[PDB]
C-alpha cells in the first residue's frame, strides 16, 4: 500500500523537521506528521495501475501504412502495391512521449495490425476476399523492389499472412537491442572525423538516428490485381511489455519537428500567461 | 565536531579542500566501480591508469555576469586534452570512467544568486537549423575545454552552413523540456547565502558495458542561473564559475596509433 | 466554449441591457455573468442558452461570463457604451 | 429457503400478536401462525433469484450511438463522422430506475457494444468490410475535434477494434468512483456561493449532475471514405456485476424529463381512478 | 546536535518556528493544565474546546519607532474576537485558560534596542482623571485586538468624560510601580543583538478556580522599550513587533445565548 498516517499531535522542540536545505540536492522530507496535527487514517490504496508494466500496458499507434491493389500501368502505380516502412517508434507523437521519461529501456514488444479497406472507384467490378503479407525484414536482407519480387517469397524472414476479415494479427517480438538496453537518446555520432580528412564528413548526423537499424516491415497484398481499386490501411501498433527503464528525465514539453529532439519556432511557447501571480 | 560543511577530496595527485560546502550527491546511489568480469563486453587486456587519470583537472573559469544565461560541458570529452586521460581516451576504442564533478563559485555575504549545476544522462541537445533534423557538426557538438553556453532566444539560421549547432535555448533546456523539470537530475544548487562549491559524484551510465568515448558522450554538465547575480554597489560584476572534474576508475580498451579529430 | 450574442451593444444611460451568454457545451457545471449590476434572470427554456437582464447601467462596463465545460474554464466577454447630453 | 410454516392451533390467551402499533415505525410482524390455524408446510421455495446481483444481472440499454461513413464536404458531414457520449446511466429509463430503488451502489460494470450498419443511398457502389475504434477518454484527456486528429491514436486511452461481421466486443469496467460508493442522488451542489461575490454563479445547477464526469466514449470509423455512405447504430450496453447497495428508496413513479429527478407536468398523474372504493 | 536558539511550537494547527531565540520562561515554574476534580467550582458540564481554540491567534503588529514608549494588551480579552475562543468565551459564564504568548520582533545586526516583554498578573491600571477613584469605563478599559500604548507624560484631563481611561504612564507602568522593578513578573527582554522572538508560557493565575473572562481580566502583557531603537543611517525606521498569542487548556462553564458587550 502507500503509507499509512500517523496520530501525532502538537511539538515544541529542537527537532526541526520543517525545515530543509535543497542546496544538498535532496528533496524535501516532511510528511505531513511533522509540521501538523495529524489523525490516524488506515491506508488501504495502493500503487499498483502506476507501475512500468501498467504505465506501457497499452497498445500504442506508432504510424499508418497504405497499400492498394488494382492494374498497375506507370511506376508510380507499381509503387502504391506495397509499402516499406522503417521500424521506429518515433513516427507518432504520443507512445514516443511516455518513453522519453527515460534514458534507457528493456522491453518485449508486442505488435497487432488493424487492417481496414474500401474501394476506390464505384463501377469498376468487384473483388474477392484479401490476404495480407507483412514481413519483417532485418537490415541486410533484401528489401523489395518491386510488388511480387524475390524478395517476398520469405524463405527465411517472419512473415504473417492476415486473411481480411478475421481477427487482427498479433505477435511478440522480443528484445533485440544490440546493447544492454534501448537507447531512446544517444548523444553521439556513429563515427569519428579524423583530422585532414579527404572524405569531409561535414554531413553526419547528430545523435540518436545514427544508430538505430531496427528493421522494415514491408506490406504487399498478396493478391493479384482485381477489377477494382481497392485502397487499403493498415495501422501498426506497438506494445511494450516485461517493461524496465532506467534513468529518468522529464517529459517533452514543445512538439517535435523530426525524430531528433529538436523544436520548431513557432511552439517555443508552452505555456499560457496568467493574470497575475495572485491568480487562484 | 565534524560539520557538513568542511569536506577534503584527494584523488591521485589533486585535492580539493571547501569550507562552506553543501552536501555530496552521490548520482542514483552507486558509487563508480570497474567493470566487473561478469559483464564485460571486450576481451582485450584492459589499461588501468590508476593515478595518472584519475585526479583532478581544471577547467577554464568562465564568468557568471548578470545577463549570463547558462554553460554546458559534455564530460567525457570536455577532458579531451587533460593530462593523460586525454592520451589514454585517444589511444583506446573503449572507455569507461566515473566523474567526480566539483564546481567553484564564491561570492560576498552581500551577493545573491543561484545556480542549478546539473548531470544529465545522455545529454541530447537540438540543432539550430529547421533545414534539416539531428543535424549537428562534430566541432560544433564538442568544444572540449571551453564548453559553450545557453540563450534566452531562439534564433534559427537559415543557413544550413551556420546551423550545425546546438540550439541552446536555457527554458527548454536544449532538448525541449521544461528546465524547471530537470531536478530529476542529479542536481546540486549553489546558493550564494549558504555554500560556495557543488560536488557530484557520477558513475558510468551507458547501456553498454563500456563504449568508445571519442563517438559517445555520456554525461552532460549543466549550470542555469536560476536567480540572477545581484550585488547592489556594482549591478555589473562578474564572479568566476570555475569547474574542477576528475575521471575516477578508468578502463580502456583496444590499444592503437592515435586518433586524432577534425579541428573544423 | 462561451459565446455572447450582444457583443456590442449602445444602449443610454439608466437603461436595461439584454445580455445573451451561453456555452457551446451540452453540461454547463458552472456558468455566469461577472458584473455587479443588477439582474434578475430572462426566461429562456433549454438547458444550454441563457439571457440575464442587465439593468442600471451608469458607465462603462465589460462583464466577463464563465462558463465550466469539461474542458478547462472559458471566457467571453461584451462591449457596452453610454450616452449622455 | 424461506421461512416454512409450523403447526399450530387455535389460542385464548393474553399474547396477542395480531394488534401492533406502527407509531412506533416498526412493520408488521405477525406471520400466518398467529392470526389463524395452520398446517405444517415444509417450505423449499428460495429467494435466490431475488438477490442484487441477480437483480441486476441483465445487459441493460443505456444509449444509442450512430456514427456514419462517406466522403465529406462540409461542416456538419464532419461531424457525422464520429460521435462522443458522456457514460451515464441515465439517457434510458429502465436501467435508472433498477438503480434508483438505492441511494448508495459499488459494482464492476460490463459492458458490450452491438453494432449495426446500413447502405445510405442505392447505386452509388460499394464498400469494403469495416473496423470501429471505441475509445474511452478519462475526464481530461482531450476530446476529439476531427474524426482523424492526433487524439484517435490513444497511446494510453482504452479503445476497442470491432471488425464489424464478429462477435460484440465485451470488457469490464472496475469501480471507478472517488467516493466510497456512486451516489446515485447527491444533495449538494459543487461549490458555495459566497457573500458579495462579483461571481454571481446565479446559475449553479442543482443536485447530482455537478458531481459526475464519467468519462466520454468516442466512436470513429476506422475506415476512410467508401463511395457508398455506410449509416450505423451503436448500442451501448452495462451490467451491473459484484453489486452492492445501500440505503433504499421508493421507486420512480411519474415520468423522467431530464437527467434529475424532476418531473414533467403533463405526467403527474400516475394513477387511475377506481370505480369506487368497492370494486374488487 | 541541539540548541537553545531553534524552536518550534504546535498547538492545534498553527505553528511558529523561530531561529534566533532565547530560551522559554515558564511562568512560576507551573505548566498550565485544566481545572482538577479536586478543585472544581461550577457543577455544569464543561465544554474543552480540543483543538479549535487551542492555537495560536496572530495580533496586529504595532510598529516600534524610535519614539515609541510603551504597549499594554489585556490578555484573555485581547483574543475577544479570535476565532473559535471569542465564541467559546461569550457563550459561556466561566472560563480559565493557560497561554502561549509569543512576541515577534526582528532587525538587522546594525540596528539596537531592547524590549521588556512583560506578563502582569492583575494588572490594575490607574484612571486618567482626578476627578473620581478607581474610575475607568468599559470600552476604554477592554480595547481587545488594537491594545494601547503607554505615554512619557500624565496630563490627567479635567473632564470626567475623557478621563475615564488608562493613565498609561510608561515609568511608573500604569500603576504607579517603579518600570525597573517589573522583572520580578514573568518576563522576557528581546534583545536585537541577542534575540528576535520572546515565548512566555502563561498559565490560568487567578485566586478563584474558574471566572468570568468577559468580567476579569487575568494577565497583563507589556511591552516597554528599555533601549529605543536606533539605526544609523536612517534614524527614523520602524521595525514591527507582532504578538502571537494561543490559548492553552480552555474549560468553559454555563452555556447561554451570546453575549454581546457595548462598543461606546
Amino acid at each position: 500500500t502507500a503509507q499509512s498516517t500517523p496520530l501525532t499531535s502538537g511539538v515544541n522542540s529542537q527537532e526541526v523537521p520543517a525545515l530543509t536545505a535543497v542546496e544538498t540536492g535532496a528533496s524535501g522530507q516532511a510528511v505531513p506528521s511533522d509540521v501538523i496535527e495529524t489523525r490516524h487514517v488506515v491506508n488501504y490504496k495502493t500503487r499498483s495501475e502506476s507501475t512500468l508494466e501498467s504505465f506501457f500496458g497499452r497498445s500504442a499507434c506508432v504510424t499508418i501504412l497504405e497499400v492498394e491493389n488494382f492494374n498497375a500501368t506507370t511506376d508510380a502505380d507499381r509503387k502504391k502495391q506495397f509499402t516499406t516502412w522503417a521500424i521506429t517508434y518515433t513516427d507518432t507523437v504520443q507512445l514516443r512521449r511516455k518513453l522519453e521519461f527515460f534514458t534507457y529501456s528493456r522491453f518485449d514488444l508486442e505488435m497487432t495490425f488493424v487492417i481496414t479497406e474500401r474501394y476506390y472507384a464505384s463501377n469498376t467490378g468487384h473483388a474477392r476476399n484479401q490476404v495480407y503479407q507483412l514481413m519483417y525484414i532485418p537490415p541486410g536482407a533484401p528489401r523489395p523492389t518491386a510488388w511480387d519480387d524475390y524478395t517476398w517469397q520469405s524463405s527465411s524472414n517472419p512473415s504473417v499472412f492476415y486473411t481480411y476479415g478475421s481477427a487482427p494479427p498479433r505477435m511478440s517480438i522480443p528484445y533485440v537491442g544490440i546493447a544492454n538496453a534501448y537507447s531512446h537518446f544517444y548523444d553521439g555520432f556513429a563515427r569519428v572525423p579524423l583530422k585532414d580528412e579527404t572524405v569531409d564528413s561535414g554531413d553526419t548526423y547528430y545523435g540518436l538516428v545514427t544508430i538505430n537499424d531496427f528493421g522494415t516491415l514491408a506490406v504487399r497484398v498478396v493478391n493479384e490485381y482485381n477489377p477494382a481499386r481497392i485502397t487499403s490501411k493498415i495501422r501498426v501498433y506497438m506494445k511494450p511489455k516485461h517493461v524496465r527503464c532506467w534513468c529518468p528525465r522529464p517529459p517533452r514539453a514543445v512538439p517535435y519537428r523530426g525524430e531528433g529532439v529538436d523544436f520548431k519556432q513557432d511552439s517555443i511557447t508552452p505555456l499560457t500567461a496568467v493574470e497575475n501571480i495572485n491568480t487562484f | 565536531g565534524y560539520s557538513d560543511r568542511v569536506r577534503q577530496i584527494t584523488l591521485g595527485n589533486s585535492t580539493i579542500t571547501t569550507q562552506e560546502a553543501a552536501n555530496a550527491v552521490v548520482a542514483y546511489g552507486e558509487w563508480p566501480s570497474y567493470l566487473d568480469d561478469k559483464e564485460a563486453n571486450p576481451i582485450d587486456a584492459p589499461t588501468e591508469p590508476d593515478v595518472s587519470s584519475n585526479r583532478f583537472y581544471t577547467l577554464d573559469s568562465v564568468q557568471w555576469k548578470s545577463t549570463s544565461r547558462g554553460w554546458w560541458w559534455k564530460l567525457p570529452d570536455a577532458l579531451k586534452d587533460m593530462g593523460m586521460f586525454g592520451q589514454n581516451m585517444y589511444y583506446h576504442y573503449l572507455g569507461r570512467s566515473g566523474y567526480t564533478v566539483h564546481v567553484q563559485c564564491n561570492a560576498s555575504k552581500f551577493h545573491q544568486g543561484a545556480l542549478g549545476v546539473f548531470a544529465i544522462p545522455e545529454y541530447v541537445m537540438a540543432c539550430n537549423t529547421e533545414a534539416k533534423t539531428s543535424y549537428v557538426s562534430y566541432v560544433n557538438a564538442n568544444p572540449g575545454e571551453k564548453g559553450g553556453v545557453f540563450d534566452n532566444a531562439y534564433n534559427p539560421s537559415a543557413e544550413a552552413s551556420e546551423g550545425r549547432k546546438f540550439a541552446a535555448l536555457d527554458y527548454l533546456l536544449g532538448c525541449g523540456v521544461l528546465a524547471g523539470n530537470a531536478f530529476v537530475y542529479p542536481h546540486q544548487i549553489i546558493n550564494l547565502r549558504t555554500n560556495n562549491s557543488a560536488t557530484l559524484v557520477l558513475p558510468y551510465v551507458n547501456s553498454l558495458a563500456i563504449d568508445c568515448m571519442a563517438k559517445h558522450n555520456n554525461w552532460g554538465l549543466v549550470i542555469l542561473p536560476l536567480c540572477k547575480l545581484d550585488y547592489a554597489p556594482n549591478s555589473s560584476t562578474e564572479i568566476p564559475i570555475t569547474v574542477t572534474i576528475a575521471p575516477m576508475f578508468t578502463e580502456f580498451n583496444g590499444l592503437r596509433n592515435i586518433t586524432v579529430p577534425a579541428t573544423q | 466554449q462561451t459565446s455572447v450574442s450582444p457583443s456590442k451593444v449602445i444602449l443610454p444611460r439608466g437603461g436595461s441591457v439584454l445580455v445573451t451568454c451561453s456555452t457551446s457545451c451540452d453540461q454547463p457545471k458552472l456558468l455566469g455573468i461577472e458584473t455587479p449590476l443588477p439582474k434578475k434572470e430572462l426566461l429562456l427554456p433549454g438547458n444550454n442558452r441563457k439571457v440575464y437582464e442587465l439593468s442600471n447601467v451608469q458607465e462603462d462596463s465589460q462583464p466577463m461570463c464563465y462558463s465550466n465545460c469539461p474542458d478547462g474554464q472559458s471566457t467571453a466577454k461584451t462591449f457596452l457604451t453610454v450616452y449622455w447630453t
